């Protein structure tokens, strides 16, 4: 940072909050971001026995190394990471009773991660021309 | 009347205008955390926040209330669009855009789950492009809150504070694989969306409805189809000027990040307590006045909580009117076209095409739209032969060559008159031109 | 932000007075003699003068004070060519 | 010449650039066209 | 609210506490003019309120689509025309 | 004197917020009924 | 009242929404009112 | 007692007030229903 002055030591945002410092000891410069906060979107079915969990928006790495390790199987799916589900996305539902967004459904028989397609075009095999 | 005959401008020249109208149909699924809004990270205040009861289970309640009202909302938009459609197996997009000298291939994606995402047309890519909050746009704002960059995007820090954008239950790319498939039921046997015959008959029948006769419509079918896709380009390219329906378009995204940074900035609010931030009071004080503080926050950050959601139902009944008044319009004027005259768009509406718009769908109303004309005396009767009469059908009676003749209202086209274009009464009405020598 | 600031749309007045030889008594008292209430804001021009091709600064001295006598502590800020020497003293103010 | 202008506690709207330093400020009560100023917290309000 | 009147009308007061109610955009005299031009649309040519055709035939095939054959009307045409202008004048009168 | 003003201003605050929702609901009927208005124009008194 | 923050700011934000909504929906009804009003220059209401 | 009393009655004039803002959203949307519903009966029942 080159913003700080000799009397300036603390940045600030235009809603007060401390955004930044320069360390009076060492005189470095440092930009100061919240810490991580969020839900976890649980997807239950009466006739299960666990959950499926939706940690929107993040990737399991991250999940795992900054959030909580577990035993449960997970994959990146493009809502986030999701546990306990096995990825289908090519499978596809017409109904949903746990729906996640975005044309994805979470379904049971175990829980699968499937796409949601409500709607189909009915189809004849006459020609075009 | 001069004697027995009207001044009238009837049309001598015509050429068909494409007009673009955005119908939101959705809206971003604001969730909101009551209790990470309300008291973040500090058991303190969750613990005063927990004598309040339900009031954080009313906020979740209504946003989930509401927002099961938006993806129901938008199953029935994509149930409106697919409703009745039949394609054949054999349509491929890739070579199949064109049919009697319209141009569809910027109104149709790939067709078919085999190509992927890609469904999306070339007018709704442009069109998506253009709006950067999307669906997918949320989405990858909030894949980025974790990225480790220095920018501080005010979606991440409402997320941090519990406000965050859901995605619908169907992807933007799902509704515009649904458009295309209603679009391309108009190109194609068995017509499905086009009253079962070729999309030009279709807008043949159309124009020729308004009063244009048969004649220089099959024989102008060229001049047709090309003003048809000029109209259509101009729409397109109208685009990239300040277009009035991108605009409304991108108020919804303005107004929803307007609304969620107002709401945000309610965080900030002391509404009477010595500080906003629940770090310095209770740094400052004991639980004995550090509850008195951090109640007056509480008080204030509930009462924000349930303005915001009133004015979300409030909202969200707007976009409930807006996509009943869509599903409307797809159904009398993209698939059918209903006898209600300024229903779908302004002036001589000849058909209706819908494409896929963020939060919302677009419909483009095709308009007949005379360019010169023609002023000549019309007579709205006639009483012939044994005092019968005879009324024009969409048309005037004119004296043509110094003989009774009759030409479309829409288009000057002067025709025998003939029991095609006649409504015949036993008595004629007074003030209708004697004619004897008719018929 | 609120702070100690001037009104816009308000009248600076410069208060500077410079003499040769003699001292008018009316220099001594209102409108000059001027109430500090909250505070005030200077807008100080630096004369700056050359002596042989040297660069030398001046400009006026302020005083800040109650009744300016040597049981009180009057605040006086007098620039020195480059040094602002300021000080709060119990200084014999003149009475010119 | 010493211009002095008398202060009070006074709200301004402070506009800080890039680099830390106030380049622009408004006396929220002192005008109409600074009361406009002041409530959207910008130099140049919208047209409206 | 500045006339000085003895009377206390509570749209004074409620203005006087900040609520008030502001004129239309448009008013309402542009918008019965409109509403004229809207209404004179339909007696003369083109006719471009009443599918191009004059108001007088326009409501006998109105009425003959209901099921009225085109004899009757057009040999009553006017009784009908005192029947409509009676309605109309019914319709003003019942605004007393 | 601020521990009753904040009484007030809660309560006139507070008022203001349901006349806004309420002034909020009733618009959307205002505009539902200009919709049908405006429908009216275009297919009773324009076009039958 | 200026320590509650935006709590004014949102309610004159609400009622300038409502509104420049009742005067959208006043321009649409205009325009439906005029929409293809075609009228001669020859017109004379006070005799016609 | 006043001082607890005062909490509850400021609660539960609240709770009453967001009831009653839900309540007006929710007949709107009745009406708008039962605009639907005799159209359709209008359009459909007695008439194609
Ligand atoms: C009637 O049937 C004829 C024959 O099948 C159709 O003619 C075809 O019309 C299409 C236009 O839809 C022509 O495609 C054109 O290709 C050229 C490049 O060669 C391109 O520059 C144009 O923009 C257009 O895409 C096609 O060539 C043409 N084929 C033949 C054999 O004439 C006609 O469209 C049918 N309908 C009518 C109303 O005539
Ligand atoms: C951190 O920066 C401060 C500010 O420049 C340094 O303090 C100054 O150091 C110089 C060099 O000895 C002195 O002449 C000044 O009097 C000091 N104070 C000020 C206000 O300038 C300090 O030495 C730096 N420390 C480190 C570890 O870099
Ligand atoms: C989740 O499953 C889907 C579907 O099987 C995977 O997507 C396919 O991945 C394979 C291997 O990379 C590709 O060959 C296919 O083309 C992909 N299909 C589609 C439609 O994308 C996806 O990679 C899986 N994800 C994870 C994290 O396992
Ligand atoms: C839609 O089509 C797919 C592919 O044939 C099929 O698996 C699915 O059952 C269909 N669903 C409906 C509701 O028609
Ligand atoms: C279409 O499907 C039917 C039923 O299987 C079959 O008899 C017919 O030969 C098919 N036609 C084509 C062109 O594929
Ligand atoms: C109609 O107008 C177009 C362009 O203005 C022109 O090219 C065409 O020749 C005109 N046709 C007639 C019949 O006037
Ligand atoms: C997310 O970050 C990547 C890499 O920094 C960038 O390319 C992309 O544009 C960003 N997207 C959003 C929506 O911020």
């Amino acid at each position: 940072a080159v913003y700080y002055n000799s009397w300036q030591n603390l940045l600030y945002d235009s809603n007060g909050n401390i955004i930044g410092f320069k360390d009076f000891v060492t005189n470095k410069t440092y930009n100061i971001f919240p810490c991580y906060a969020g839900r976890v979107s649980a997807a239950f079915h009466q006739n299960a026995s666990s959950l499926a969990l939706l940690y929107r928006n993040l990737k399991c790495s991250y999940v795992l190394n900054n959030i909580s390790l577990t035993t449960q199987p997970y994959f990146d799916s493009y809502l986030g990471c999701v546990f306990n589900a096995d990825n289908l996305t090519d499978y596809s539902v017409s109904s949903c009773a746990l729906r996640m967004g975005s044309g994805f459904c979470v379904d049971y028989n175990s829980y699968r991660f499937v796409t949601f397609e409500p709607f189909n075009v009915s189809f004849v095999n006459d020609s075009i021309e | 009347s001069v004697g027995g005959l009207y001044e009238i401008k009837i049309p001598t020249n015509f050429t068909i205008v494409g007009q673009e109208e955005f119908i939101q149909t959705n809206s971003p699924k604001v969730t909101i955390d009551c209790s990470l809004f309300v008291c973040s990270n500090y058991a303190a205040c969750h613990d005063l926040l927990s004598e309040y009861g339900t009031f954080c289970d009313n906020i979740n309640s209504i946003l989930d209330e509401v927002n099961g009202l938006l993806d129901t909302t938008q199953l029935h938009v994509a149930d409106t669009l697919m409703q009745g459609v039949t394609l054949s197996s054999n349509l491929n997009t890739n070579l199949h855009f064109d049919v009697d000298n319209i141009n569809f291939k910027s109104l149709v994606g790939c067709l078919g789950p085999h190509c992927g995402s890609s469904s999306r047309s070339f007018f709704e890519d442009l069109l998506f492009d253009k709006v950067k909050l999307s669906d997918v746009g949320f989405v990858e704002a909030y894949n980025n809150c974790t990225g480790g960059s220095e920018i501080r995007d005010l979606l991440c820090v409402q997320s941090f504070n519990g406000i965050k954008v859901l995605p619908p239950i169907l992807s933007e790319s799902q509704i515009s694989g649904y458009t295309t498939a209603a679009t391309v039921a108009a190109m194609f046997p068995p017509w499905s969306a086009a009253a079962g015959i070729p999309f030009s008959l279709n807008v043949q029948y159309r124009i020729n409805g308004l009063g244009v006769t048969m004649d220089v419509l099959n024989k102008n079918q060229k001049l047709i189809a090309t003003a048809f896709n000029n109209a259509l380009l101009s729409i397109q390219n109208g685009f990239s000027a300040p277009n009035s329906a991108l605009a409304k378009i991108q108020s919804v995204v303005n107004s929803n990040a307007q609304a969620l940074n107002s709401l945000l900035q309610q965080l900030f609010n002391k509404f009477g307590a010595i500080s906003s931030s629940l770090q310095e009071i209770l740094s400052r004080l004991d639980p004995p006045e550090a509850q008195v503080q951090i109640d007056r926050l509480i008080n204030g950050r509930l009462t924000a909580l349930n303005a915001y959601v009133s004015q979300q139902l409030s909202d969200i009944s707007l976009v409930k009117f807006g996509a009943a008044l869509a599903m409307e319009k797809v159904n009398e004027c993209v698939k059918s076209q209903s006898p209600r005259i300024n229903f779908c768009g302004n002036g001589n509406h000849i058909l209706s095409l819908v494409q896929n718009a963020p939060y919302g769908l677009l419909f483009m109303h095709f308009s007949y739209k005379p360019i010169s004309f023609k002023t000549v005396l019309v007579s709205p009767g006639l009483c012939i032969s044994g005092d019968v009469g005879i009324a024009p059908k969409q048309g005037y009676f004119i004296k043509h060559n110094d003989h009774w003749m009759f030409t479309g209202s829409s288009y000057y086209y002067p025709e025998p008159i003939s029991d095609k274009n006649v409504v015949f009464m036993n008595t004629c009405s007074v003030n209708f031109t004697k004619a004897p020598l008719v018929y | 932000f609120t702070g100690y600031f001037p009104k816009s749309g308000a009248n600076f007045r410069d208060l500077s007075l410079k003499g040769t030889t003699y001292l008018s008594t009316l220099w001594y008292q209102k409108p000059f003699l001027s109430d500090f209430n909250n505070g005030i804001f200077s807008r100080v021009k630096n004369t700056k003068l050359y002596v042989n091709k040297t660069l030398y600064s001046e400009f006026s001295t302020i005083v800040i004070g109650s009744v300016f006598i040597n049981n009180s502590y009057t605040i006086v800020v007098q620039p020195h060519n480059g040094v602002l020497e300021i000080t709060a003293c119990q200084y014999t103010m003149c009475e010119y | 010449q010493y211009w002095v202008t008398p202060l009070s506690k006074r709200q301004y709207l402070l506009k800080f650039d890039n680099r830390g330093v106030i380049t622009n400020a408004v006396d929220c009560s002192s005008s109409f066209f600074s009361e406009i100023q002041c409530k959207t917290k910008s130099l140049l309000p919208n047209t409206g």
